[PDB]
């Protein structure tokens, strides 16, 4: 008699299609389970209808939820709170937003646990629980507010939270989604052994599959609803059945990472000793505070290749992508590209004609091509402030560029409204490349896409190179989507390079202590 | 915090000086000559110091030391506020203990059990009161209640206890109650679907708790704000409660003034106002840094 | 939870702001003798009906009517200390009827021998003081007259012929500030403010001192200084008010039932009527009484005084009020105050074959005593009949709207009335219509008029000094100065806190007789 | 590629909407074209007909001078509509364009901007206006209208500010810089499509506010002159009638109480529409 | 007098 038995499944949303159809798993009361899936594929709605949170709109339209024999998939409101905290824990996604903004956070931890009445006694637990789920000064850090600490501590209190109750199930709805690598590994390496005393279950729902079966027992994989193929962990990697798993487990970087990678003097860019320098005016307005966001950075980029600068939050290289496009500016340091950047040319002159030959590929698909607008007046624009011929040619180029970047070439009335992106990021594309220039800044443009979405770009960008002889200056916040594309690496930390180097001599035999904690940082 | 409300009255400081600058303006710039647009006063007071920038620090100087004017009945323009200001007040928590208990007691429900019958009429409602003019809706309401079915008094008349004070109360009252419902029901309907909420519900305690600690502790913030705000109207409103029900207040008194045309004495209380009117502005910008710890160190 | 501070004995009545200093002989309007008559007490006083008995005379007698002597009642006072005397009266008629001081009821003191030589030019004769009012001793004076006059000693209790103190020939500026007077009230000694405050009200106590003929029998009265009539009654039947003088118009059909024996109707000494001077353009001379001629058959009063006052009114029949005696209501040549709109065009058409029209003619009232509804009929009359475009103009005060008209400061058409002091006929024609007198706002000027007057005002027996008024009329029906418009009947309403109301003969009501609790 | 089109097809739908949109027409048309409606002079007075019920010869009745109460509530409708708009046609163009400069080309702007606003906003609309209009001896529809103007504005510049600093984060305005594009042609082509929502949205309750306020001004005395015919001054007039029982009082004021509200009820679906979201905290 |  397993602790969740969940077999036969639907979630309607409001008289649509269903989400979930037909999800059937059964966690076998003390291992480890992970729901992986693609999203948007109802993975995580399941858990909001284990637990009773759908969102406003859903309800339960067949199967059954059994919890240890009492079924509870009819939601007794009243009947669900002996099982809500005490019995069944819940961890969160998003670590900035779910935590009451007006509260401290001791208050809030201590007001999870309280069944009993004491005030000193809770308040002298509410600590302890903190100081054991990891964290750096219990004292005080329970005496700040939830927009005070730094993501991955707010990450290590919703654990708390969720460990309040003793719970004899925890369902971890993807925790560590959000965090840079280096914590995302401390996180669950912590999360795995203090689940691993109390008995505590856990379902962890990812969207990786490298990283499930480091982690998880059992693996279930859901794709639009219904479950695809789901057994034994160390056996659905390195032997998959089911096509979709094995064009998930082909597109994981965390395999071809070990690949061939198959492939005029060149240095156009030279950088030389770049320095930013930001002055906060907190507190008083006269002390203020000295802080360096690029610090002494310096390198060269040989021509026709790429070169991957990375780094987590805080390590200034989205500050340096705006110091080399020209969009901020520099302190004690020259870009020169040949001629260019303020020293003969881009004094009053070149100001445009540089800009015809260096372009940026932004983060997210969402933000950029602005809402009133189409696909085609989003593309002729770079044309549109240069001079370009009228229909004949403005009209014949645009229909061209889309034929590049492998799109219906119909969608040219389309507004970035109904595009779903992931071929919204294949516009930003088509616009950069619009006046062929020979340098790209890609600011993490692949980093908000889907699992498969983003193996096609990455396989898009590196043929895009190969005819028109372009040169990337890719900027990642991980080794992991490099080995692929990148011929040479530089990282970064706390605004100051660390090691540079060929991407052999990086992943292979790095020289470097930070450099070789992101190496162990991968689900590899 | 203590560094916030160094930096609000720093900010205060130039709206002060710029909004004095304003009513001398008024006072002194006019078509052609404000002594004859608003004789022994033409020496005595404006004593034609040309250089208007002495005049305006002397004014100024006036102004802070208690020195206002004079009013219409002969009397200093001290002495009739400080003989007219508890009527306006005990008329003014009136209007705000409708807006504030039937408003708020209102908005919470219809927020939580928002898509409703009950929902749909408190909108359609609100946003009818809000149409009616205030004069109107006053002089309907004096009229039905005072006249035809007698159970009120027609006119308040210097004898102004809460017993008499009620009907006015709820005239200019029921003016911004169609606020706080339409603002707190927003508020509630899309703070009742936060994280947070969802996170805390998934932890065991029961409704009313989450209700009271989690969506009415952050619901109720604009409120508190738009009701400090709503002070700007209040002070117009009372202008015609006052005149059609005579009572002898700050509204009655400007009332009087206006209907008079004693130019002089309307300037004198004006200039009050405002600053009664920046003053309440500062103290509640100095409760919503309290009730915030995001703009408070923000 | 809050209140007043008064006491629940004081009187509440309406009232209206004086637009002229509280002096005797500088007041020409009810607004401010509705005071003064409650703080003076003069030789004579007036009841309810208009009868003159002696209040501080002991004796008033005479031989052959051109000769008075006058004796005083010893034992008097002003609220200061200082006594009642032949010299307060002697010396205060002296200043009233001089020249130089300019005030507006100087015309009274006319009957009094040396009085052309006291008044007038001020060059090529010189005396300061009249030489009819002689002082025998301390307590009785000699009054000579030029021509016997029939009605003297019945216009000793005016409000002219008061006494005023001997500290008030030193600085008359304050004394119109604070009177210091010997009648029934006095000024209320504010310790917590003034008693007089200016627009907003003022308030009277009784005076220990007084031993007369009006002794009050409440204790003390408020006069309240409102805005509208329709406020007033508002207040009136909420219960804070005691006495409404006037009823406004929007409320005549529905007090019968409000009130609800609460209140009294009758005739009263008032009339209206609606002046425009003769310094205007197209108003003077032949032109000019065409076009009032004009103006006087162009409006409907049984019309008026029948859909806007309910029939509250009178349709005027001559220039004077119709409760007086002798008055009649059939004169020759009348029929120049009927509605008749074919001859209204003909009279047009006789003034523009003189000079033609060209502007807007304004007709100015004051606001606070609902005047709105007949002066905005009035004007559609005479725009509807003449072609001409009229309009009504507003002004928010009686005393601010007095004041244009007392210096010759306003430039169109406006309202007037009279409000009679003693039952006589004269009364009501004289202050208005004499040559130079104060109330003669048009600036009409006929000798022929004054001497008809003159000669009636010295008939032998009192029957034949009707006949003769009623002559005198006929030169009014030709000239037509002002345009009479009806006469009043007065309403009055009290509240339940009350129980002794009474009005006069001229509408107002019976103060000193008013018991509250 | 014409956004409001799918804004249209949205809202086209919504009764909220469309009985809006048919009220503001007849009140535009009634006060465009009044003689349509009417044949008979709104100042003529027959005094022989002075209260007459509602008959054939007259659709609303006849009041004490003898006035007809239809055309004496058409040109009103007349003159209040005409300063309503008058004043917030102004007041759009002012506050949206000084809050889209400060709000865009941030400080060294944006200070001075806010610090005049601020000071705008500590004085209220009614109070300033009968402070102003007490000393403008000579007064008429102009004067109103720039004095509404005059004093509107500070809460329609917030909202313009507040929509485009906010708008400015998002970064396509960033791809446009990246490309060549001085700040003027960028906060014009990018900036104003996108951020005129919320201004207009405002724009309309500001406009039955201006209306509301106007009638409120006019009914104390000092407004519009008694030449001109208004609600509010009508009321005045007609509220004396009440306690002897005829009904004339409601004409005007109704005229007036639907006239406002479909101003407000089309703000509020336009706010619906164009801006749902700021529904949290401004109200 | 002269009414009020
Ligand atoms: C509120 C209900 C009525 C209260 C009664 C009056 C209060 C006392 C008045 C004072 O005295």
């Amino acid at each position: 008699a397993p602790l969740l038995s969940v077999e036969g499944l639907e979630v309607t949303f409001g008289t649509d299609a269903p989400a979930v159809c037909g999800v059937d798993l059964a966690v076998r009361s003390g291992q480890t389970v992970a729901v992986v899936g693609e999203s948007g594929s109802g993975k995580s709605t399941t858990a909001a209808a284990i637990l009773g949170l759908l969102p406003a709109g859903g309800r339960i339209t067949a199967g059954r939820v059994v919890f240890d024999g009492r079924d509870i998939t009819g939601a007794d409101a009243k009947r669900l709170r002996s099982i809500r905290g005490r019995e069944i824990g819940y961890v969160p996604q998003d670590p900035m937003t779910n935590l009451n903004p007006v509260w401290k956070v001791g208050f809030q931890v201590t007001e999870a646990l309280r069944a009993n009445t004491d005030g000193r006694a809770a308040r002298r637990r509410a600590v302890e629980l903190l100081a054991e789920a990891g964290l750096p000064d219990p004292a005080k850090q329970a005496g700040r507010y939830p927009h005070q600490l730094s993501g991955g501590m707010c990450q290590r209190a919703l654990i708390a939270i969720g460990l309040a109750g003793r719970p004899r199930l925890l369902i971890a709805d993807e925790p560590t989604s959000a965090l840079d690598v280096t914590v995302q590994r401390q996180v669950l390496d912590h999360l795995q052994g203090l689940t691993d005393e109390l008995g505590t279950a856990l379902l962890l729902i990812t969207h990786d599959l490298a990283l499930a079966a480091q982690r998880a027992e059992a693996v279930v994989v859901v794709r639009r609803g219904v479950v695809v193929e789901s057994g034994a962990a160390q056996s659905i990697l390195q032997s998959p059945q089911h096509e979709y798993t094995r064009r998930l487990v082909a597109a994981a970087p965390s395999l071809t990472a070990r690949s061939r990678r198959p492939p005029q003097a060149g240095d156009i860019l030279v950088v030389s000793e770049l320095t930013k320098i930001y002055r906060e005016s907190r507190g008083a307005p006269w002390r203020r505070v000295e802080s360096r966001a690029v610090d002494g950075v310096s390198f060269r980029l040989p021509r026709a290749s790429t070169l991957a600068i990375v780094g987590e939050s805080g390590s200034g290289k989205s500050t340096l992508a705006r110091m080399v496009l020209g969009l901020l500016q520099p302190t004690s340091g020259t870009v020169v590209f040949d001629g260019t950047y303020d020293v003969g040319a881009l004094a009053r002159d070149q100001v445009l004609a540089f800009r015809r030959r260096v372009q940026p590929v932004f983060q997210n698909p969402y933000s950029s091509l602005d809402p009133m607008y189409s696909v085609f007046r989003a593309i002729e624009e770079p044309l549109r402030v240069h001079h370009v011929g009228d229909r004949r040619q403005r009209q014949r180029a645009v229909r061209e560029l889309v034929d590049q970047v492998a799109l219906p070439s119909s969608i040219l009335g389309r507004r970035p409204r109904e595009l779903s992106g992931g071929q919204r990021q294949r516009v930003a594309i088509a616009r950069a490349l619009a006046l062929r220039p020979e340098v790209l800044v890609c600011d993490e443009a692949v980093s908000a896409l889907d699992v498969l979405v983003q193996a096609q770009i990455l396989d898009l960008l590196a043929d895009l190179q190969a005819d028109l002889g372009l040169t990337y200056l890719f900027i990642s916040h991980d080794l992991a989507v490099i080995r692929q594309i990148a011929d040479d690496v530089l990282v970064m930390r706390a605004g100051r390079v660390v090691e540079h180097a060929s991407t052999e001599e990086v992943f292979s035999r790095p020289r470097h202590e930070y450099t070789r904690q992101l190496l162990q940082a991968i689900p590899g | 915090m203590g560094w916030y409300v160094a930096r609000r009255v720093a900010v205060m400081v130039p709206v002060f000086l710029g909004a004095t600058l304003l009513i001398y303006g008024m006072v002194f710039l006019l078509p052609g000559d404000p002594v004859a647009a608003l004789a022994a006063q033409l020496r005595s007071h404006y004593h034609l110091d040309d250089p208007f920038l002495v005049q305006y620090l002397r004014y100024l100087g006036g102004i802070l030391h208690g020195d206002l004017g004079r009013a219409y009945s002969g009397l200093p323009v001290s002495a009739v506020l400080a003989h007219a200001f508890p009527v306006t007040i005990r008329l003014a928590l009136i209007a705000l203990a409708v807006e504030a208990v039937l408003g708020i007691g209102f908005g919470v429900i219809a927020g939580l059990r928002q898509g409703g019958i009950f929902d749909s009429a408190v909108l359609v409602t609100g946003l009818v009161i809000i149409a009616i003019p205030i004069f109107v809706l006053g002089f309907l309401a004096q009229f039905l209640f005072g006249v035809q079915l007698e159970i009120a008094p027609v006119t308040v008349g210097e004898r102004a206890s809460v017993g008499r004070l009620l009907l006015p109360g709820i005239v200019l009252g029921a003016m911004s109650f169609a606020y706080v419902v339409r603002l707190t029901r927003s508020a509630v309907a899309a703070n009742a679907h936060a994280d947070y909420v969802r996170t805390a519900t998934a932890k065991g305690l029961s409704r009313p708790r989450v209700v009271t600690v989690h969506i009415l502790r952050n619901s109720l913030i604009p409120v508190v704000t738009f009701l400090g705000a709503d002070l700007g109207a209040l002070m117009g409103g009372a202008i015609v409660t006052e005149g059609i029900f005579n009572i002898h207040g700050v509204g009655g008194v400007l009332y009087q003034a206006v209907t008079r045309q004693e130019t002089p004495t309307v300037v004198s209380i004006v200039t009050v106002l405002v600053l009664i009117y920046l003053i309440t502005n500062l103290l509640v910008d100095l409760l919503y840094a309290a009730l915030d710890p995001r703009i408070r160190y923000g | 939870c809050g209140g007043g501070v008064l006491s629940p004995d004081v009187v509440l009545v309406n009232g209206g702001e004086p637009p002229n200093p509280l002096i005797p002989t500088g007041t020409n309007d009810s607004n401010g003798g509705r005071i003064i008559d409650r703080l003076f007490a003069g030789l004579m006083s007036y009841d309810a009906v208009g009868k003159p008995s002696l209040e501080v005379a002991q004796s008033i007698e005479s031989a052959d009517n051109v000769n008075y002597r006058i004796t005083v009642k010893p034992g008097w006072k002003f609220t200061d200390g200082s006594p009642v005397t032949a010299h307060s009266f002697v010396d205060a008629w002296n200043y009233g009827a001089l020249s130089t001081n300019a005030q507006l009821q100087q015309h009274f003191f006319s009957p009094i021998e040396g009085f052309d030589d006291v008044a007038g030019a001020p060059g090529d004769k010189s005396r300061t003081t009249m030489s009819g009012l002689r002082v025998v001793n301390d307590l009785e004076f000699t009054v000579r007259l030029k021509a016997p006059t029939i009605d003297f000693t019945l216009r000793l209790g005016h409000s002219s012929f008061y006494p005023l103190p001997d500290s008030a020939f030193r600085d008359m500026a304050a004394f119109g500030r604070n009177p210091i007077g010997n009648g029934p009230y006095k000024l209320a000694d504010g310790p917590a403010g003034p008693a007089w405050e200016h627009n907003v009200r003022i308030d009277l106590v009784p005076n220990p001192d007084y031993h007369g003929n009006r002794k009050p029998r409440n204790k003390g009265l408020r006069f309240e200084f409102y805005a509208n009539l329709d406020t007033a009654y508002a207040d009136l039947l909420s219960g804070n008010l005691d006495v409404l003088d006037t009823i406004p118009p929007s409320a005549l059909t529905v007090y019968q039932r409000d009130l609800g024996d609460h209140a009294t109707s009758g005739p009263a000494a008032i009339n209206q009527t609606l002046d425009t001077p003769l310094r205007l353009p197209h108003f003077g001379g032949e032109e000019g009484r065409l076009r009032r001629l004009a103006l006087s058959a162009a409006i409907n009063r049984p019309q008026i005084c029948q859909q806007i006052f309910a029939g509250t009114r009178s349709p005027a029949r001559d220039f004077t009020a119709r409760s007086l005696p002798g008055f009649d209501p059939n004169l020759p040549g009348n029929e120049v105050l009927d509605y008749d709109p074919q001859r209204a065009r003909r009279l047009w058409a006789q003034a523009d074959a003189i000079s033609p029209w060209s502007g807007r003619y304004a007709i100015a009232y004051n606001a606070d005593a609902g005047h709105r509804d007949w002066v905005d009929a009035v004007a559609n009359s005479i725009k509807n009949v003449l072609g001409i475009d009229a309009v009504a103009a507003p002004q928010p005060t009686f005393a601010g709207f007095r004041t244009q008209i007392t210096n010759r400061a306003i430039d169109s058409a406006f309202r007037a009335g009279w409000r009679g002091d003693y039952p006589s006929m004269i009364e009501f024609l004289a202050p208005l219509f004499t040559a130079g007198a104060g109330s003669n706002d048009v600036g009409y000027i006929n000798p022929e008029f004054d001497a008809a007057l003159a000669a009636a005002e010295a008939a032998p027996t009192l029957t034949e000094s009707h006949e003769l008024v009623n002559d005198a009329q006929r030169i009014l029906f030709h000239d037509m100065p002002v345009v009479p418009l009806w006469d009043y009947i007065s309403v009055v309403g009290w509240s339940s806190q009350v129980s002794n109301v009474t009005v006069t003969w001229n509408g107002l009501p019976d103060y000193e007789n008013i018991v509250k609790a | 590629t014409g956004f409001w089109l799918d804004a249209w097809r949205g809202l086209r739908r919504r009764p909220k909407f469309v009985i809006a949109a048919a009220l503001i027409l007849l009140i535009l048309v009634v006060a465009a074209f009044p003689s349509l409606f009417t044949a008979a002079d709104p100042t003529y007075a027959d005094p022989s007909q002075s209260m007459l019920a509602p008959s054939a010869a007259h659709w609303f009745g006849t009041d004490l001078q003898g006035h007809d109460i239809y055309s004496r509530t058409v040109y009103g409708a007349r003159a209040s509509v005409t300063v309503g708009l008058g004043a917030t046609l102004a007041v759009f163009v002012v506050g949206g364009a000084l809050g889209a400069l400060a709000g865009f080309y941030g400080s060294w702007i944006d200070a001075v901007v806010s610090r005049v606003t601020d000071v705008f906003l500590g004085l209220p609309l009614l109070l300033a206006a009968i402070v102003l209009m007490q000393v403008m001896h000579h007064r008429t529809v102009w004067t109103v209208i720039a004095i509404l103007a005059l004093f509107g504005w500070p809460q329609v510049a917030r909202i313009a500010r507040g929509a485009v600093l906010e708008v400015r984060a998002s970064d396509y305005v960033l791809a446009a810089k990246a490309l060549g594009l001085n700040r003027f042609q960028i906060l014009l082509r990018h900036a104003l499509p996108n951020a005129v929502g919320p201004v207009i949205a405002v724009a309309t309750v500001a406009l039955g506010i201006f209306i509301v306020t106007e009638a409120t001004l006019s009914y104390l005395g000092v407004g519009l002159p008694t030449s001109v015919v208004s609600w509010g001054g009508d009321i005045n007039v007609a509220q004396t009638r009440l306690r002897s029982g005829s009904p004339i009082l409601f004409y005007p004021a109704g005229a007036l109480a639907i006239t406002v509200l479909a101003f407000m009820m089309m703000g509020d679906a336009l706010r619906d529409a164009l801006d749902p979201a700021s529904r949290a905290w401004r109200a | 007098a002269v009414a009020a």
